[PDB]
């Protein structure tokens, strides 16, 4: 059967194989390694049966002795590949972060289209590997990172409800999201100003019900609003030093809160009319 | 690159 | 050994062709200089890592207890010189072995001596910058894995120590330059504000990689490996990324 | 920005650059 | 052909010496100089753009030069360590298939 | 060493200047000097960098062709000593094998 | 090339 199904590896190193995969109506197209696991079971098979005395032709030792030659390689590419598609299916999995991680994967992409033109018998084959591991590796600890990080993140958010009307609770939790926002800037993650605001426009919506809910309970007028007024604001790209320019008032604090008002500008009315 | 100062010139023509 | 492997290429392309006149071949050599050249590879295979460790205790070590380990390098060194080891003897061989087995013996014994000579650094040094000092003093003694591997507590709290210095200058990169009490205080001294945030941002970097020094004198060679290492090197690397000084220059010149 | 491509479509075109050559 | 921020800025400052020269005195200064200048100009760009190419192929063809020469280097001496396994193997079972031989034959 | 085309280019502005020195006056180009002679010297100084460049690239390349051949060679001679290895060991093997047969016949 | 812009200018003021 072995002599009959002839083994062998050649050709790049890279195979783009299409399987139809059940809950999806199109054929699903994947990534695999140009390398077979018969071919890993022939060398553990050879090496098994010349000691047992079993005499095996010498095409199948050149093929062990080729492919045993050629492991080290092929072992390195499964482990990145099945580490990279584990990690896309991560990120796959939340779809509020993929902008945040868009750099990574373009690096990433690139190393893998740069190797898709590689051949088996290649000589440039050596630092390729170390390279793609390195990268693959830097990519997959990088989105457990920020798997972390973006779920304290929305735990600080979803306790701002649940949050008392003060100021000092208030600073000490926005405090935390800008030093949580602070570890994203030194990582340096691609795309960190839309999430930062879109993030920015849900806190000022929960900031504007927490308004409400305080003037409401109002229901020494202007000390009650600087607790959510006075709150200072999300800054994505604050590492930067040297720029000689100021943020105006609105993008510092959190002035456009009474925009935000869910029930229209009627509850400030409301509030001023008992005056 | 060359549009430059031909602008430069084209102003009072 | 390459002029023997052509010379041997030329007799077996030679007995090929010489079949019908031979009946018994075989290929049996056993050269009489191998066993010479062994000996010399174990000679450079000692007086390499004898003249390491020698020139560092010499350099560094300038008690008693220093004395006494510098006389006794010199004399396991005139134990070992005063063997002939040019013999391929077989006497001669034993006694290099002797030679050996003596040198080894004396020189872990130096090597736990200035161990315990090392691991009084508590009971001398009550601060951490006197022990960052004492730590960079004696910097080249710690390529022994012995001694790398009896100082394990200490290297702990060190990275502790240094981390805790890393996160405050962070903290003092978190205000901006105009925020800054060091603008005032420039521009009272008439630096012109574009100089002083370039000095600033460059004075912020130095200190950077003198904390990068420090944990490299700390840690050994091989420090950005390490397991605390790593992330300190990581985010020294993502930190100067963003200490450079040439987009603010640039809009200047602009 | 930075907008990283679909993977699907980035490897079609990479299949398609494994068969021409 | 992107150009560099170096020759916008001296682009820029012959700009404003050739306003300063056309509002001093008239426009039949310019009318003759700005055409002899712009060539050199674009000269500027064009010499830096291929010269930043030949950086990039220097630098990648230089580490290709060093990782053909250990690889070689490896690949030389992986050949040696099986030139003389080969021999080790070779002598030894001749020795032992020739003590066989003998003691057969008696 | 003046390069040819920033002396032909450099000519043309050596005219152009003279026509504008003789046409007006003498302060036309005193502003004018110490630019020009920078963009000249800056369009001399980068080819001649590009010149050694030049020179310095079709060495490496040369000697990289006669890298790769060479180490192509000596994986061919590589691969042709493993197969005569295994080879060798498997012939003299399966015949002393077919000796200790004989013997325990 | 200093000089000989330089002749250029001098050789007549």
């Amino acid at each position: 059967k072995v002599q009959q199904r002839n083994l062998g590896v050649s050709g790049r190193i890279f195979t783009i194989e299409s399987t139809r995969v059940r809950g999806r109506t199109g054929n699903v197209l994947k990534l695999k390694v140009n390398f077979l696991p018969e071919i890993i079971t022939l060398s553990k098979e050879v090496r098994n049966l010349k000691w047992l005395g079993f005499r095996v032709p010498l095409a199948i030792v050149n093929k062990a002795h080729q492919a045993n030659q050629l492991y080290p390689f092929a072992i390195s590419l499964i482990e990145s590949v099945r580490t990279y598609e584990r990690t896309c299916e991560k990120v796959e999995e939340r779809n509020t972060i993929s902008l945040l991680v868009a750099g990574l994967k373009k690096e990433v992409q690139a190393l893998i289209a740069e190797g898709i033109a590689l051949v088996w018998e290649s000589y440039k084959l050596d630092p390729y590997v170390q390279r793609l591991a390195e990268t693959v590796f830097n990519f997959q600890e990088k989105v457990d990172d920020l798997l972390i990080i973006e779920e304290k993140i929305d735990l600080e958010v979803r306790s701002l409800e649940t949050c008392m009307y003060d100021h000092k609770t208030f600073s000490e939790i926005l405090n935390r999201v800008q030093k949580a926002v602070d570890d994203l800037n030194l990582h340096s993650y691609s795309n960190l100003p839309i999430w930062v605001n879109k993030l920015d426009m849900e806190i000022e919506r929960i900031l504007g019900v927490r308004l409400q809910a305080g003037l409401r309970a109002w229901t020494e007028m202007f000390a009650w609003k600087m607790v959510v007024l006075s709150l200072p604001r999300i800054q994505s790209q604050r590492y930067q030093v040297g720029v000689h320019y100021e943020l105006t008032e609105e993008e510092k604090f959190y002035r456009n809160a009474l925009t935000r008002m869910p029930d229209g500008p009627v509850a400030l009315e409301e509030s001023y009319s008992a005056v | 690159l060359a549009s430059f100062f031909n602008s430069l010139l084209s102003k009072k023509t | 050994d390459d002029e023997y492997e052509k010379l041997q290429v030329l007799l077996r392309d030679i007995v090929k062709r010489k079949r019908e006149e031979n009946l018994k071949m075989v290929w049996r050599i056993n050269p009489a200089h191998r066993k010479l050249q062994a000996r010399l590879d174990q000679m450079r295979k000692f007086r390499r890592q004898h003249e390491q460790l020698r020139a560092v205790i010499v350099r560094v070590l300038r008690d008693a207890a220093d004395a006494n380990a510098i006389e006794e390098v010199n004399l396991a060194y005139e134990n070992v010189k005063e063997v002939d080891g040019l013999d391929v003897s077989k006497e001669g061989t034993e006694a290099w072995e002797a030679a050996m087995k003596r040198y080894d013996e004396r020189i872990d014994r130096v090597e736990t001596r200035i161990t315990a000579r090392l691991r009084d650094q508590l009971g001398t040094a009550k601060n951490a910058n006197e022990m960052f000092r004492i730590f960079s003093r004696f910097n080249a003694l710690f390529v022994r894995p012995h001694i790398r591997g009896a100082i394990r507590e200490y290297q702990t709290q060190l990275i502790q120590r240094v981390k805790d210095d890393i996160e405050s200058l962070h903290d003092k990169f978190k205000v901006q330059y105009p925020q800054s009490q060091a603008c005032k205080m420039s521009h009272v001294r008439d630096l012109p504000p574009v100089s002083g945030s370039i000095i600033w941002a460059k004075q912020i970097d130095r200190q950077l990689t003198a904390y990068m020094k420090r944990v490299e004198d700390v840690l050994g060679k091989g420090w950005e490996n390490h397991v605390e290492g790593q992330k300190l090197k990581q985010d020294g690397d993502s930190f100067r990324m963003k200490l450079n000084t040439q987009e603010i220059f640039d809009d200047w010149a602009r | 920005e930075l907008a990283a491509e679909d993977e699907q479509v980035f490897l079609m075109k990479q299949q398609s650059l494994l068969a021409k050559q | 052909s992107v150009m560099s921020e170096r020759v916008s800025g001296l682009a820029g400052s012959i700009y404003r010496e050739f306003e300063r020269l056309i509002h001093c005195y008239d426009e039949e200064v310019v009318k003759e100089l700005m055409p002899l200048v712009v060539n050199v100009l674009e000269n500027l760009d064009s010499v830096l753009s291929e010269n930043q190419e030949h950086e990039v192929e220097l630098e990648l063809l230089r580490e290709d030069n060093e990782q053909l020469l250990t690889q070689y280097e490896r690949e030389k001496a992986l050949r040696r360590q099986a030139e003389e396994k080969f021999i080790e193997f070779e002598d030894a079972l001749e020795q032992e298939k020739k003590e066989l031989q003998i003691q057969v034959e008696h």
